[PDB]
């Protein structure tokens, strides 16, 4: 399970309104998403036979002080079943 | 509270003129104007009590006027906004150096 | 894997009660396990550099910088 | 420790390479031109107690 | 020992007075003719050769003063334009100034063979003038393919501007240049 | 004994630096230029400085300050 | 003919005085046929006397081999306010190189006549002759000539009767080897240090004193005015296609009798060599090396000189130039990274210091080549001072940085297995010796 | 795009401008441009030590060599005026090593005085050498060295830094208004100075620290005091006379 075949199949198979923005690097594969399907998102990637992504090894936030929504929520997840790494993200505000 | 009501200076800092290089510049910054400090009776180094002593030339940085101004307007803070200076090209001929100089009057 | 990690032969123990004993188990094999590591290292250790020969971020020798203009420069820049 | 050339003089000319380094912020120095004209400290501290002796 | 600077003396200093003579005045005038009026500074080089003919073979700050006067420039400008070439001489030579040692064509044949014995026989190291203040050596600048070399240049201060030679003499061996020296001390040119 | 020095020296048993390096007498040089590394071994010493010897006055390494004049001119 | 070059005769030569054994001054001067006739040409026009120079096919002989009637043609037609010039280049300071000198000595008439059939070729008021200063008897020389005909009425206003006003001034150096480049001259001649300009402007733009210039040698200006009366298709009669007319050479060195002699362009270097210097000494089978033209051209080896034509074409085929026409033979017996290694001196020594590229490599180069005079260097610094040699050509101001670097470069191309040899045998004497 | 340093361009009349491509984009600049000012346009930053754009062009340094298609040689961007259609290239192999092989020049004879010269955080050189030539220097003779020169209480003279870049000596003659500096002697030998001993006059003399790109001329006061990084920069007016 290489990061080719996670983008693609995730552009063939996750529902298309949960993902604003998808990067494919060496740097790591990027999903970001709203707020409102975070969730659900982490919930079909969790569960889904061909995700299996079990392990979250952790959440942290980042400050973009020249942003409306200044803050920015890191998710990275680990499947220990298919060997691979994901990072979902979403952006947040003070209140 | 009582530092949400300090007056500010939204500003973008000159190219300095120690250097021809132009690559410092469209930064916006917040100044604090934080000009209360003394010097330690011990070993004379330079003390402070001002929270706001490094944060607004170390940390806090903005890409444009606007976001500055909405960062100082959501934070309360009473802010003047300096613009900057900025160079004005004009035309140069290396020819010039060379120039007649008419007949002798 | 990262480094020479894949040219290193080592075991990896797991445990089949995932109690303390068998962490405690685990860990001893681990130090087992390094030992060997250590003696593959000590074996396969070559020669050559020791640090990335990019002039833009690694220090200059001493000798270098007291001598030659770029290696001076790039001390200063770096430190 | 600070030190010396074999003649007496001091070794140290005030550079503040070491001083923008640290990572502790231990060091602070003060300098201007020696009556002879060298470059030296008039004020070189080191706070033993923010150091992290690191040897940077 | 040329240097790009200049350090006070009491024959070498600003306060000395240096004037072009009533003799030379002719000379300014028609040499400033030649250009107009408003490029008076194109006369530097001619200018300043004539006072170097005129101070005896050498250029002083003040006769470097007086020419930037007479063409109404900063003296900065004339101490750039006598810096920057080589024929003018910024301390004193003797009243024949004998230029030997040259480069690249004539060292082929043999050059750095007349130097040596003309100090041996003038009892004085290159650069320096003699007791009496007649003969000293420097550093001949080259022309031509020396063919007939080695060869030396002589050039004749010791009659002012109106009495300037500046020649070049063939085939000189160290025989024949001591000759030439004495011939130039006893006051008849030698031949060329 | 400068006020240089009193800036940080406050003990005078011994001499300060700067008198210390003004009784080295000036090295002489057969030539008008001379590299001072400050040290017999250069990798022990400071970076190598090119000195210029055409004053008469004693020229001042700028780092260890070493003098040198020309020997003969 | 077309087929063969050489052997150019005395009644198609330029220079009839070029020996000095008549008189060089005014009588002697139109005795030989100089200032024939001159009124004519004057009337005739600028664009007829540049037609005509442009059908002759004479290119520039300080060098650079610019065909003239295309760089006459150059200068405005009308005037703008500013005056025109014109500059005579008599400033060869280039070591080898004394044909100018030789025209200022005996034919300085045809140089005055030429400085006006030049200055009406180029609409200019007035010519300024700027001369070596170390030629201080040709300067006299030259000015007593001038004299002569200012007297005469051939110069100043009313030009040989012709309604022309054209003045000429002698102008002197101070002993510079930059001020020959032409803009370094202008420089020079407007009281300034000896430095060149950048290029835009171009001299015909704004030259001296920011006026319309042409600056052109004293070879080039001299046979002009024969040029005209003989006409250009004789002129164009001698030498290949593009390298027309006859051509002022001078050969020293390692050959039997130098001597300064006027032939056929595009003649070959061989034939000139054993034609008019009795060959090579010790026989052409001791030839190492020859510099064509002066020492900025790079050298040529023995394998090249046996067929190369002297001429600006067959000289550039083979990764030289010709030059001044300054031929410069070495034998076997020559130290030649000794005389590379002189050359580099040279330049060192006569870069003006203007620009970061010549000012330091010049003296880069000429310690790497002392160095490698006694091979004390390894084998790898050959390949760095290539890389030396490029990074200074094509990366300054004027083209003495380009001529520094040439030498070094046929030194490298032509002699690697010597400079090879010598570090090897430095290493051999430092390895049994210690 | 940008201007570099947001500079602004007046046009005299929209018909009186050219068009010239920088790294295949479009810029329009007004007619009498140099290269270098219209990749300045296109927001393309060249390095330069002799250029300054308050005096006049001297073209000598060659630090600002790019690459003009169908020019045979590297091209001086500051002296060379834009012409329409002009495809300014300064990111192709040629440029970058033509700057390589002058940056080495440049730090051949420049003396390894970084730690106690007062331009150090600070330098053009420095910085230059950092993103242009990181080369590893190769040279190994013997550096040149030059003698200080004095120019009064204001200015600090350390001649071995100067690169000949000319700027001093062209600011003193065309704004200070005092011709006081000159260029000394030929070549490598070449020396800033005034020749005769005499110190720098003029009320503009201590602008010579800010335009000289090296520690060459440096504040004498401020000597030794202090490194760039560790000084807070206020922007304020002059109160010294009426001139603000
Ligand atoms: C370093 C240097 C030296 C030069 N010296 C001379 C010279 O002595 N005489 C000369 O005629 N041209 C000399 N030139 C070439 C001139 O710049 C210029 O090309 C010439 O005056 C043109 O004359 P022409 O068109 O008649 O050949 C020199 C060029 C350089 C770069
Ligand atoms: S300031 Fe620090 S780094 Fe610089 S010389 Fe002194 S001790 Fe060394
Ligand atoms: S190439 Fe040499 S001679 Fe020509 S301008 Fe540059 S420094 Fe001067
Ligand atoms: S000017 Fe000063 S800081 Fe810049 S490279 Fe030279 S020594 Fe270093
Ligand atoms: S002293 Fe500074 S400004 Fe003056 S020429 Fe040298 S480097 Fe340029
Ligand atoms: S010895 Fe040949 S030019 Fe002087
Ligand atoms: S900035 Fe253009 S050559 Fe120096
Ligand atoms: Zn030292």
């Amino acid at each position: 399970m290489d990061n080719q075949f996670i983008f693609k199949y995730s552009w063939e198979t996750l529902p298309k309104k949960w993902v604003k923005k998808m990067e494919r690097s060496e740097h790591g594969n990027r999903f970001d998403t709203n707020t409102d399907y975070l969730f659900q998102l982490l919930c079909f990637l969790k569960l889904h036979t061909y995700t299996r992504v079990q392990v979250l090894i952790d959440i942290c936030g980042v400050d973009y002080p020249s942003r409306k929504r200044r803050f920015e929520v890191v998710y990275n997840l680990l499947s220990t079943r298919y060997n691979s790494r994901i990072r979902v993200q979403t952006s947040a505000d003070e209140v | 509270e009582e530092h949400l009501s300090r007056k500010v200076i939204i500003y973008s800092p000159a190219r300095t003129a120690t250097q021809s290089g132009s690559g410092k510049l469209g930064k916006w910054k917040i100044n604090f104007v934080s000009t209360l400090k003394w010097e330690n009776p011990l070993m004379g180094w330079t003390s402070t009590g001002d929270p706001y002593a490094n944060v607004g030339d170390s940390a806090l940085a903005f890409d444009s006027e606007e976001a500055a101004k909405s960062f100082a307007e959501r934070h309360g803070w009473d802010y003047k906004v300096k613009k900057p200076n900025t160079p004005l090209l004009k035309v140069k001929s290396y020819s010039d150096n060379f120039k007649w100089k008419g007949n002798p009057q | 894997p990262y480094d020479v990690y894949d040219q290193l032969d080592f075991d990896v123990p797991v445990g089949t009660r995932g109690d303390c004993y068998d962490r405690y188990c685990i860990r001893i094999e681990e130090m087992r396990q390094s030992l060997r590591i250590i003696v593959q290292c000590l074996n396969q250790m070559p020669s050559g550099m020791i640090k990335a020969d990019d002039r833009k971020l690694c220090p200059p020798s001493r000798c270098r910088m007291k001598l030659s203009m770029e290696s001076l420069i790039h001390h200063f820049e770096l430190y | 420790a600070l030190r010396r050339y074999p003649t007496g003089e001091e070794r140290c000319i005030a550079c503040k390479l070491c001083e923008a380094v640290c990572p502790a912020q231990a060091i602070t120095i003060e300098a201007e031109e020696r009556e002879d004209g060298s470059r030296r400290t008039t004020r070189y501290d080191i706070d033993m107690t923010k150091c992290i002796y690191c040897g940077f | 020992t040329a240097l790009n600077y200049h350090l006070d003396s009491p024959d070498n200093k600003p306060d000395l007075p240096w004037e072009f003579s009533e003799a030379n005045q002719s000379k300014v005038k028609e040499i400033l003719s030649y250009y107009p009026s408003n490029y008076k500074q194109s006369a530097v080089i001619p200018l300043l050769d004539l006072a170097q003919q005129q101070n005896g073979g050498w250029l002083p700050v003040s006769a470097m003063n007086a020419v930037a006067k007479v063409i109404e420039v900063a003296p900065i400008r004339v101490y750039e334009v006598a810096t920057f070439y080589s024929m003018f001489n910024r301390a004193k030579v003797g009243k024949y100034h004998l230029l030997v040692c040259g480069t690249t064509p004539c060292m082929i044949r043999g050059s750095r063979d007349i130097e040596s014995a003309l100090l041996d026989h003038l009892g004085v190291k290159r650069g320096e003038v003699t007791k009496d203040g007649l003969f000293s050596v420097g550093e001949m600048e080259c022309m031509g393919c020396c063919v007939n070399a080695p060869m030396i240049t002589v050039a004749d201060y010791s009659n002012g501007s109106e009495g300037y030679t500046y020649n070049y003499f063939e085939d000189v061996t160290p025989e024949k240049v001591v000759e030439i020296v004495e011939k130039l001390r006893k006051g008849e040119k030698p031949p060329h | 004994v400068g006020n240089h020095t009193a800036k940080w020296m406050q003990d005078r048993s011994k001499k300060s630096p700067m008198e210390l390096i003004s009784e080295v007498p000036p090295i002489k040089v057969d030539g008008r230029i001379v590299a001072c590394e400050g040290d017999t071994n250069p990798a022990l010493g400071h970076p190598i400085e090119f000195i210029c010897l055409d004053l008469n006055e004693p020229a001042i390494c700028k780092y260890c300050g070493l003098r040198y004049v020309q020997d003969h001119h | 003919e077309k087929t063969h070059f050489g052997g150019l005769k005395d009644e198609d030569r330029i220079f009839t005085n070029l020996y000095g054994l008549h008189d060089p001054f005014l009588k002697g001067a139109m005795k030989r046929g100089d200032w024939h006739r001159t009124k004519d040409l004057v009337l005739k026009g600028t664009d007829w006397i540049v037609n005509e120079m442009k059908k002759s096919g004479l290119r520039g002989r300080g060098g650079a081999g610019f065909p003239s009637g295309l760089k006459w043609s150059f200068m405005p037609k009308v005037s703008d306010g500013r005056p025109s010039y014109l500059v005579v280049n008599a400033d060869e300071s280039e070591p080898g190189t004394c044909k100018d000198r030789e025209i200022m000595r005996h034919d300085p008439h045809k140089l005055l006549e030429g400085c006006l059939i030049a200055g009406v070729g180029m609409r200019a008021s007035a010519a300024y002759i700027y001369i070596r200063g170390e030629y201080v008897n040709e300067r006299l020389n030259l000015e007593k000539a001038r004299r002569e005909a200012y007297a005469a009425g051939l110069l100043g206003k009313n030009a040989c009767g012709s309604g022309y006003d054209f003045e000429v001034y002698i102008h002197f150096g101070a002993g510079a080897y930059i001020c020959g480049e032409e803009t370094a001259l202008l420089e020079s001649l407007e009281g300034k240090q000896g430095k060149p300009r950048l290029k835009p402007p171009f001299p015909a733009n704004a030259g001296l004193y920011g006026c319309p210039t042409t600056v052109t040698n004293v070879e080039t200006v001299a046979v002009s005015p024969t040029i005209l009366r003989r006409g250009p298709e004789w002129f164009s009669s001698f030498g290949r296609k593009n390298n027309a007319g006859t051509k002022l050479f001078c050969i020293s060195g390692h050959v039997n009798k130098p001597c300064t002699v006027e032939e056929e362009m595009s003649i070959p270097l061989k034939e000139l060599i054993e034609r008019h210097c009795g060959g090579v000494r010790g026989g052409w089978d001791n030839l190492l090396a020859i510099i064509p033209g002066g020492s900025s051209v790079p050298l040529i080896p023995k394998n090249i000189c046996e067929d190369v034509l002297m001429d600006f074409d067959a000289l550039k085929a083979v990764q030289s130039g010709l030059g001044t026409a300054a031929v410069i033979v070495m034998d076997k017996s020559t130290d030649v990274v000794d005389a590379i290694a002189r050359l580099s001196y040279f330049y060192k020594h006569e870069s003006c210091g203007q620009c970061t590229p010549c000012r330091e490599g010049t003296g880069w180069l000429w310690m790497i080549m002392e160095r490698m005079k006694v091979g004390n260097a390894k084998l790898e610094e050959i390949d760095m001072l290539q890389e030396v040699t490029k990074q200074i050509e094509g990366h300054t101001i004027c083209a003495l940085g380009d001529a520094a670097a040439w030498p070094v470069q046929g030194l490298i191309r032509h002699f690697r297995p010597e400079l090879e040899r010598r570090i090897r045998e430095r290493a051999e004497r430092e390895l049994l010796q210690a | 795009r940008n201007p570099v340093g947001g500079a602004r361009v007046h046009f005299s009349n929209p018909e009186d401008a050219i068009e010239v491509f920088v790294d295949g984009y479009a810029v329009k600049v007004p007619k009498g441009f140099t290269v270098l000012q219209a990749c300045e346009v296109a927001g393309v930053d060249i390095p330069r030590f002799c250029y300054h754009s308050r005096l006049s062009i001297a073209g000598n340094c060659r630090m600002c060599l790019v690459e003009v298609e169908k020019s045979p040689k590297p091209v001086a961007s500051c002296a060379m005026p834009a012409l329409p259609g002009m495809k300014i290239k300064t990111d192709t192999p040629i440029a970058k090593k033509a700057r390589e092989g002058v940056m080495e020049f440049l730090l051949m004879n420049h003396p390894l005085d970084c730690p106690i010269c007062d331009q150090g955080g600070e330098c053009d050189l420095q910085d230059q050498s950092m993103a242009f030539g990181s080369d590893r220097g190769r040279f190994t003779e013997m550096k040149r060295s030059v003698v200080d020169k004095n120019l009064g209480p204001l200015v600090k003279t350390v001649m071995t830094r100067c690169i000949q870049c000319t700027r001093c000596v062209r600011f003193a003659s065309e704004v200070a208004g005092v011709q006081d500096l000159g260029i000394l002697g030929r070549g490598s030998g070449e020396e800033i100075g005034t020749y005769v001993e005499k110190l720098m006059t003029s009320e503009l003399s201590g602008n010579v620290i800010d335009i000289c790109p090296v520690g060459a001329l440096t504040s004498k006061p401020f000597a030794f005091k202090a490194r760039n990084w560790e000084l807070k920069a206020t922007e304020t007016i002059d109160v010294s006379d009426a001139v603000g």
